[PDB]
């Protein structure tokens, strides 16, 4: 009635909605790698590298908690790319890499994917596809000194810009003109590294900032970094909500006869959806299907004549979920009959239904017609001795009402 | 010296299982029936690396031991050393320089540590990140690779973090090996029922392969198929304008002490120069920077008929009005920007200057 | 350069004619698509993959999902109209006598055999060997099974053999098969005694001709090309519609649960609304091609229904409609998603050249033939029916008079015998 | 239930118009479906990015209606050609074509006008009251075979 | 012929190949219509001279 926007509905079979087998419970599966990663050796570190020679720390084989970072008051800037920070604790990764350096505050906007300016040009080029977070904060309390802290250097000069994560510690004199430098400085010939000289009194833009950049190795590959999230018991041959290593899903988890090569973490379908996973605790190859589904076709007499009903769950077999099972689907409310009447409401594969006396929708194999053996023999013929005139009616459409739509009046009013 | 690469180039492109399917992928691959360079033990010259390299060695008893990669190989800039016990590895990235005819007699910033059959042990690089694959093979012509297709058994696929343009192999002292550069290609790959790769198409090999790749099929029925178009690259690059040598006056105009009332905005014309806008868009003095019809980080590639430096003083509230399609008393009664403005707006708080002592 | 056909010239003159002395009853196959795969797609499970987060965005696009379900339903429902209008023309399920005394004609290749596990004829059971996803896609069953379709072709064939065109007219008046063939010959202007005086040979020709079709299908790969094309097109369309789920449409991932796992609401919804736009465009494309392809299959189904009425339930005067040569009768056979007609045609053969004239001059009267044409063998004159040589004597009975000899161009002097 | 075909042609068109009109209420991911809201609540450059959704959605909605109407018009044209054929053959003539001018043997037909269409009345001869008889192809008399004219 | 745009057009998967499939289907059918109207005669007849 709601699908057809009317209480009054003629006799027929009608679609209403896609039925789905519901998930029973939630299953969350993660590697039992219970030791904590060394973020105190990164943000609270006693010394920091020069930005011309930034230091890369692998973060791996552990649990972690990013909420400790993003809830902190300590950070002046916390950009993220390919991921949203409030979500981080649900994820896992094959590795994380923390890249670490000091810069002046004015340079922080260069620490973004594919950027330009002396830091992004000659010191630290982030990739265009960057998946990770950039964490930056003022450190004038620790990295700035009376008369200037000169422990930090940056590359001011280069022949050509850095490729993504290219890194350059070399100290050749930059040739700034036709004059060749030949291993010494002069006019047109300059040493490639500057130094910041951070003094505690200098302005908030010139002050030193620590920067830490967490690249995420967020491949669909064997995990070694995960958030704090817990892990549950496993299930097979039942419809469930689930999460493996941060890949969420909802489906019939099953065992499988698949045989992954040792490096493969997930299997994928033509539709690029995951259809198999290697369990992170157990190394068993689970299959997945979505839980079973189909159109809810409803069989009704006309709602004037009756409001008793039957329903076809199209194409499914009632084992996957009066009742009867057909090649056309799992059929509910309808009452099976042997005697083949003429087809009223069509169902499929020779089945039809109708509303009859004891009242029910009945389901029956359709009659094709009355059956008639013909009296043929090699010497007998029949000839008509009378006739009837007949007057058949035939109906044909010739036109439909001439409509035109002004596309500018319709679109813009 | 050269020999035929046949179809030996393929590797599993990603860490996903797929089976009973044909998959079309673009990456660096060793193209089919190409010329591998071939070498044998009497030798290990230094070689260019290009975009990436395929290496294979057919050898009797671990005669090959590893490789060195880098650019200069001289401790003036960074290099990668690998030395290996079949698949158990020592890796160091360094200024390092072993003796400059490098062999095994039977300052660093990343470090990691793990015929009936002449072996196919086979390798390739993308970026700095070696993919390693292996199988047995009988042989009867030690000059050439075996024709049969195989993306072989997996051994290693790991990334690192470095820079390279040249490389060289390392040998033991008291064998045959091949080198062939990768090129960017679309390949069509075939996965069997057990998710093993069993065939591939190099879509740039010949018109039949281009047809196969167009249809996503390994077999083509009788007919005529549309697949490609004759078009040619920018074969050279050409530049045509009345040429010039003056550095632009922006370094005088922005450093000028005087400035204008906005009802009387100063159209300072600029023309006939080379220029550098990174001087401006990196200058932290600018409390606001905008660009319309152009991106600030693109500006140094461009050229223009003329430039105009329309310049004035406004209050801190009014800064928002200086953009295309805006409204407000400055935009509407002092200086109206077009709805289609092309260029950049460059602005700074001037309370250190225009707010003259005792007020202005 | 392609050849258009072999060179020929007709040996025309103002006084020469050729007449056939023999014929070759010839059987030909015609194949028509009648229906196509009843696909149906749940648009929400295709677009959104069970995400409620996506469903909440998809409602902002309103009634596209309902009218996409309505369009594919209308296509699927008319397939059960086409198949009924093509096959279900016969009001009563006729069946044969027990014994095959059809005057010498051997129907055992195209009538049923209850020995078969599906009660197809031999040729239908051959044709069915010639012709060869969870993402909210489904394929619905047809309303009639293949076994029910083989009862309709069997009823249409059994009514034809036992009662001719009369069951199409309203009742199955039984008739001997060779007399039915005589009235088929009289409908193509071959005088009916040409049949009876050759009945053994006409049977040998017909029986050989059905045999050559069994062998043609038992060897040729390309014969069912029209039906296999309609089967291939619907597979090619579904495999395109499913591969289109893997496309990024510029969003940060191809997988909607990957987006929901990595991004917070406002950052995720920009990516999902991009995938919704791409997936919805990719579904409206498919429904538009299916609406076009469906109306094309309905043109073929109306053509098949017209051949069922005019070729099988009748005999047709429409040149090259019911196969080449003159039409005698047609037998329908079922095939996957389609119908095959076997059309039986009289093709004339073994010509002879003769002299001819439009009229003959006797007692100053001009004589014209009542049926057929005057011909001479070089020494005598005869009259014969047009479509078969048969030299009657020229008489005051098989000719008629109009006026004097002087009017007609090309008239000839010969006597007319008066019985 | 008699005039099913004609009523189906009226009903499908009225349904497609109602569906095209109702898509003017949809948001298409804009902050409102009513174009004045976007023009009032937002500054020009933000308003125009929001209007570009309503333009994209309303246009795609209209292209879908026009594509259905073109296909539906080709279906009415196929029927108009068939009615024009049945006017020429069944009304203006007598047809030898089995079933084409109704079931039985065709005698004659009359056209009748109808809303958006044409209704034929087909007059046909139907044989009835069949006797059975013994039969033979030919008679033998004086040693000659005689066939019926 | 921009490579930069060509890569962004791969993001749409297969619209820009199923359109060549559709237009080639229309194109080959024009030969079939021309064939079926004229090529009904099996031999190239020519008239006598007179
Ligand atoms: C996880 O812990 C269980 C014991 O509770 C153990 O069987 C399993 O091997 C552990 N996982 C790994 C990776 O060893
Ligand atoms: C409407 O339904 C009633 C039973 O509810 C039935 O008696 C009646 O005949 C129906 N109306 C018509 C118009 O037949
Ligand atoms: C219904 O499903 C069961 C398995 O659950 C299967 O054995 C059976 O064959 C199916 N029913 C029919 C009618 O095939
Ligand atoms: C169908 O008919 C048979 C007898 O012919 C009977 O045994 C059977 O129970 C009937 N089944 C139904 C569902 O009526
Ligand atoms: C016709 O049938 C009779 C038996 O009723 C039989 O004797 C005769 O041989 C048959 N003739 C033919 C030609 O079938
Ligand atoms: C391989 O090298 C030879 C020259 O030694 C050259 O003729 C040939 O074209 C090269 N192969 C290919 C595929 O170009
Ligand atoms: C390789 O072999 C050498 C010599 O025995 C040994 O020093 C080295 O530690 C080995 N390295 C690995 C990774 O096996
Ligand atoms: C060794 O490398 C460091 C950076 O890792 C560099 O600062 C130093 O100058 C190098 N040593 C020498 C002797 O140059
Ligand atoms: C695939 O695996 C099956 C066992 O599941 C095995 O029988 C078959 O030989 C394998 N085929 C290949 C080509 O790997
Ligand atoms: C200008 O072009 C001429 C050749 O056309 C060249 O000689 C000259 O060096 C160029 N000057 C500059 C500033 O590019
Ligand atoms: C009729 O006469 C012409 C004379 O050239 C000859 O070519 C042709 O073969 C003859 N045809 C027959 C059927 O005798
Ligand atoms: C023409 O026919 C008659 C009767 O069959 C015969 O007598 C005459 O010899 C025939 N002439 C020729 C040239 O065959
Ligand atoms: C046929 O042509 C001949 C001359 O070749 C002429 O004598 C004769 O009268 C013509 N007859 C007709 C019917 O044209
Ligand atoms: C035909 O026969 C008559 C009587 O024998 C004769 O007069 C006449 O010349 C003949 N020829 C023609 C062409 O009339
Ligand atoms: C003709 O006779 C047979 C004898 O069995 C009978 O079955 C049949 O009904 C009769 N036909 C008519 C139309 O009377």
């Amino acid at each position: 009635k709601c699908t057809l926007k009317s209480f009054t509905v003629e006799k027929g079979i009608y679609q209403t909605s896609n039925f789905r087998v519901q998930p029973t419970e939630s299953i969350v599966r993660f590697p039992n790698i219970t030791n904590l990663c060394p973020f105190g050796e990164v943000f609270n570190a006693t010394r920091f590298a020069s930005v011309y020679a930034w230091n890369r720390k692998r973060i791996s084989n552990c649990v972690a908690d990013y909420s400790v970072l993003y809830n902190s008051a300590s950070f002046s800037t916390f950009k993220c790319y390919g991921v949203s920070p409030t979500k981080l604790n649900d994820l896992c990764f094959t590795n994380v890499y923390a890249d670490s350096f000091v810069i002046r505050g004015d340079e922080v906007r260069q620490i973004a994917p594919g950027q330009t300016g002396k830091i992004a040009d000659y010191n630290y080029k982030l990739p265009d596809d960057f998946t990770g977070c950039v964490i930056a904060w003022n450190s004038n309390n620790l990295d700035s000194k009376v008369g200037g802290n000169y422990n930090y250097l940056f590359r001011l000069f280069r022949k050509s810009n850095l490729k993504p994560f290219e890194r350059d510690i070399s100290t050749e004199i930059y040739q700034a003109g036709s004059t060749p430098c030949n291993g010494v400085e002069g006019f047109n010939c300059y040493f490639p590294l500057q130094s910041y000289g951070f003094q505690p009194t200098n302005g908030v833009g010139y002050q030193p900032y620590r920067v830490v950049v967490l690249s995420f190795e967020l491949l669909h590959a064997p995990a070694t970094v995960c958030g704090p999230k817990k892990s549950t018991n496993l299930v097979k041959n039942k419809c469930v909500n689930f999460n493996f290593n941060g890949l969420t899903g909802t489906g019939v988890l099953t065992e499988s006869n698949k045989k992954f090569l040792p490096f493969q973490q997930f299997g994928r379908d033509i539709a690029d959806t995951t259809d198999a996973v290697r369990d992170p605790q157990t190394l068993e190859i689970l299959d997945i299907t979505p839980c079973s589904f189909g159109g809810v076709s409803v069989i009704t007499p006309g709602t004037n004549t009756s409001n008793q009903v039957a329903v076809l769950y199209q194409g499914v077999n009632c084992t996957e979920v009066n009742v009867f099972q057909t090649r056309a689907g799992c059929l509910i409310g309808a009452e099976h009959v042997n005697n083949s009447y003429e087809c009223d409401i069509p169902i499929g594969a020779g089945i039809c239904a109708s509303y009859q006396t004891s009242q029910s929708v009945i389901a029956y194999t359709m009659s094709l017609g009355a059956e008639n053996s013909v009296a043929y023999s090699n010497n007998s013929i029949a000839i008509p001795t009378n006739f009837t005139i007949s007057v058949t009616t035939e109906i044909l459409p010739v036109s439909m009402t001439k409509t035109s739509v002004d596309c500018t009046m319709y679109i813009c009013g | 010296a050269y020999t035929n690469s046949f179809t030996r180039g393929v590797y599993y492109p990603d860490k996903v299982f797929r089976s009973s399917v044909l998959h079309s992928t673009q990456d660096l691959f060793l193209p089919f029936f190409s010329n591998v360079t071939w070498f044998h033990a009497i030798d290990n010259p230094v070689l260019p690396f290009n975009d990436g390299v395929y290496f294979a060695s057919t050898e009797k008893s671990n005669i090959i031991r590893g490789w060195i990669f880098g650019t200069t190989l001289d401790s003036k800039t960074q290099s990668l050393l690998i030395v290996n016990n079949a698949t158990n590895v020592v890796i160091k990235v360094c200024e390092f320089q072993f003796c400059n005819d490098p062999f095994l007699g039977v300052n660093c910033t990343f470090e990691y540590v793990s015929f009936k059959n002449l072996r196919e042990f086979v390798f390739k690089n993308i970026d700095g990140y070696f993919k390693i694959y292996s199988k047995h093979t009988p042989i009867n012509l030690v000059r050439d690779l075996p024709q049969g297709f195989s993306a072989l058994e997996p051994l290693v696929d790991l990334p690192i973090g470095i820079n390279i343009t040249r490389f060289q192999t390392l040998l033991a002292l008291h064998a045959a090996y091949y080198v062939g550069y990768l090129q960017p290609r679309t390949f069509l790959l075939k996965y069997n029922e057990n998710g093993t790769i069993t065939d591939a198409v190099d879509c740039a090999l010949d018109p039949l392969s281009e047809t196969k790749c167009t249809l996503k099929s390994f077999t083509v029925e009788k007919g005529i198929y549309q697949t490609s178009n004759f078009r040619v690259q920018p074969t050279e690059s050409i530049v045509r304008f009345p040429n010039i040598t003056n550095l632009c006056p922006f370094g005088e105009v922005f450093n000028a002490t005087r400035f204008a009332s906005v009802y009387a905005w100063n159209r300072k014309r600029i023309s006939n120069c080379v220029a550098d806008y990174s001087v401006l868009y990196n200058s932290a003095s600018f409390s606001t920077f905008k660009c319309y019809g152009v991106s600030p980080t693109k500006l140094n590639d461009l050229c223009f008929t003329n430039v105009y430096a329309d310049s004035f003083v406004i209050r801190g509230d009014e800064v928002r009005q200086i953009a295309p399609g805006q409204t407000g008393k400055i935009a509407d009664y002092n200086y109206k920007l077009p709805d289609d403005f092309t260029g950049c707006v460059i602005a700074w708080n001037s309370n250190n200057l225009d707010s003259k002592v005792g007020g202005n | 350069t392609m050849s258009l056909g072999a060179e020929n010239s007709v040996a025309y003159s103002n006084n020469s004619i050729a007449i056939p002395t023999n014929f070759t009853i010839s059987v030909t196959t015609e194949i028509l698509p009648v229906s196509m795969t009843k696909t149906s797609v749940d648009c929400t499970m295709y677009i959104c993959g069970d995400s409620t987060e996506c469903s909440n965005l998809l409602l902002q696009y309103g009634s596209f999902c309902t009218q996409l379900n309505r369009a594919l339903t209308g296509i699927a429902v008319e397939q059960d109209k086409n198949t009924q209008e093509v096959f279900a023309q016969v009001k009563q399920i006729y069946k044969t006598p027990p014994i095959k005394d059809f005057g010498g004609f051997n129907f055992s290749q195209i009538l049923p055999d209850p020995s078969k596990p599906s009660k197809r004829s031999f040729i239908e059971d051959l044709l069915f060997n010639k012709v060869t996803k969870f993402n909210g896609l489904t394929v619905l069953p047809p309303l009639l099974t293949d076994e029910m379709i083989a009862q309709y072709t069997s009823a249409l064939l059994a009514g034809t053999i036992t009662s001719g065109w009369t069951f199409g007219a309203g009742a199955a008046l039984q008739i001997p098969f060779a007399m039915q063939m005589a009235y088929r010959f009289n409908g193509i202007g071959v005088t009916q005694n040409v049949l009876y005086e050759n009945q053994k040979l006409i049977a040998n020709q017909f029986n050989s001709a059905i045999g050559k079709i069994q062998d043609s299908l038992s060897s040729t790969a390309s014969a069912l090309g029209k039906l296999q094309d309609v089967v291939n097109q619907n597979a090619q369309a579904l495999n395109t519609l499913v591969k289109q789920l893997s496309s990024n449409f510029g969003a940060i991932s191809s997988v909607l649960n990957d987006i929901l796992s990595r991004l917070d609401k406002v950052e995720a919804e920009v990516q999902i609304d991009r995938l919704i736009t791409g997936r919805l465009q990719s579904l409206q494309t498919y429904v538009t091609q299916q609406l076009i392809r469906a109306a094309e299959i309905r043109a073929s189904a109306n053509l098949a229904a017209t051949k069922m009425s005019e070729c099988v339930l009748g005999q047709s005067k429409r040149v090259d409609f019911c196969g080449k040569g003159y039409h005698l009768m047609s037998f329908p056979q079922s095939a996957p998603h389609g119908v095959v007609f076997l059309h039986v045609t009289y093709v004339p053969a073994q010509e002879k050249n003769f002299t001819t004239a439009p009229a003959i001059c006797h007692d100053g009267k001009a004589h014209f033939p009542r049926e057929g044409v005057f011909v001479s063998n070089g020494t005598h004159w005869f009259v014969t029916q047009r479509n078969f040589y048969e030299p009657q004597i020229i008489t005051t009975d098989n000719t008629f008079v109009s006026g004097n000899c002087d009017v007609v161009i090309g008239i000839v002097n010969n006597t007319v015998y008066d019985p």
